[PDB]
């Protein structure tokens, strides 16, 4: 039980960090094209899917 | 001044530009910006465009370059002379541009910046420029013709 | 020169001066003196006067401003022109002074430093200045008007 | 430029010479070299010669003073005036030399470095200089009169 | 003609010359000699000096350049102009010669070949050349400045 719980917590942490890292990296890659272009349409849907 | 040289060991290793309140410099160019006001800005990385960006001091915001995406075919101006825009590609005569010229801006006849020169292709009689520009929707895009090398 | 502007991010936000062999800079002005010889000395705090001081380098001790405690009523000058000294107050016409003019010394008709300006108050006709001066006994005193603002 | 001054506190306290494609600077002269590229190279110590040396930058390899070991009786020159060589000794007129002249090379009628000056002695008629020169075998040899003061 | 260009794909990669009765060309030069009488000769690989050599055909024996080991300091001629030789070093002004110029001979005031150029080093305002020369006893040797790039 000790080994099982420790393995689950380690798996959860590694998975949550990877998930958040991938999602945050997605936002940076999705939004960066528009930060370098202040005069852009920036559709509202962009702020809903990539944020 | 609109263009600021970047010095590594006392030699110029590139140029930094300020457009619409934001400063851009080549990500692959190492060294300090030869400007006390710009050297104090902490810039964010944008690996998609091989450049770093950030905001400029309130004193400079009033005189930054104007962004534009209207890029009809024809000739454009840049630091070393004129630039030809054809087939959605920026090209210049052979011998115009080289190592250390990365980050220079390309402007239209209205003084608006259309692309940032990061590199190019050395051909037999002409050269093709690897630049960062904007599409018809105004979204930043990087154009890197096959064989482009950073300058 | 004898007055050395103090620069923080490549912009002047005050002025340092050398009086009687000592380098005086305002305490509320943060930044580095635009120099290499005077900027390498450690400065002591004088928070009761909102000033900092240090020893002038041996090669610079001779090239310093002289000061006097005798301040007869009349007109004095500084970087921006004439300064009126009456009713125990230093004052300049409205709008002549402002933020950034901190640490600038005031000179008499003989070229002697009489006060170091740290701030001021805008009155109905003239702006009173908050300065560090010496009383009739030559003791350093902080002469500030009511509601003075640091510059 | 082939001879660069050395500065410690902003004033010149000696010289660093580019002779033979190598930097020659006295050891008793502390400070940075006027040229930023000569100051950026690591130098070796030769205590037996009271001088410090190192290889010059790529661009300075050709732009360097040539040296000669042949110093017949006659006159030579440096920035303080003419230098007279007699009885195998470098003697300058009374009062010509002094503090800060160390490291300056003595040039012949062809512009070649004959010796590097390090100090001197006032003999009451003429001043003898402490120099680093080359013997009849072309080997570096230090020649200093007894009691010579490092300059 | 006593010098023959070497071309691989129609571009000049180097030059060959007839000195003392032998045909000389560098190892790093690829392509064929335009003269079929020389190109058909089997050349020996003298990797010690980066030179290929062979025997001049009897029909070409008259097209032979005289050589000498007497190379005093001074100026020498070659296809790009004058060449300065001093301190056992061959030097040309920067920009005089480059890739493709290896194998050219250097001639004295009597038209005798004194060296064959293999490459060079750019030393500021001057470029040092890697050359194959004969010592004071006439023995073939290879002189290579550090960092020399084959031409």
């Amino acid at each position: 039980t000790i080994i099982g719980l420790c393995t689950c917590v380690a798996i959860i942490m590694v998975s949550c960090v990877t998930s958040v890292w991938l999602l945050c990296r997605t936002r940076n890659l999705c939004i960066t094209p528009y930060k370098l272009a202040p005069n852009a349409q920036v559709p509202i849907l962009l702020a809903l899917l990539c944020c | 001044d609109k263009t600021f040289p970047i010095m590594l060991n006392g030699q110029v290793n590139g140029y930094a530009c300020v457009v619409g309140g934001r400063v851009f410099k080549p990500l692959h160019v190492e060294g300090r910006i030869d400007n006390e006001q710009l050297a104090a800005i902490k810039l964010k990385k944008a690996s998609i465009y091989d450049l770093e960006y950030g905001d400029v001091p309130q004193c400079m915001k009033s005189d930054t370059l104007q962004y534009t995406s209207d890029k009809p075919p024809g000739f454009y101006n840049w630091h070393h002379g004129a630039v030809q825009y054809e087939n959605n590609r920026f090209t210049v005569p052979r011998g115009v541009g080289g190592k250390g010229d990365s980050g220079r801006p390309i402007l239209d006849n209205k003084g608006r910046v259309v692309a940032i020169v990061l590199g190019g292709v050395n051909e037999g009689s002409r050269t093709a420029l690897s630049v960062v520009t904007w599409n018809q929707k105004g979204v930043t895009v990087k154009d890197t013709p096959e064989g482009s090398e950073p300058w």
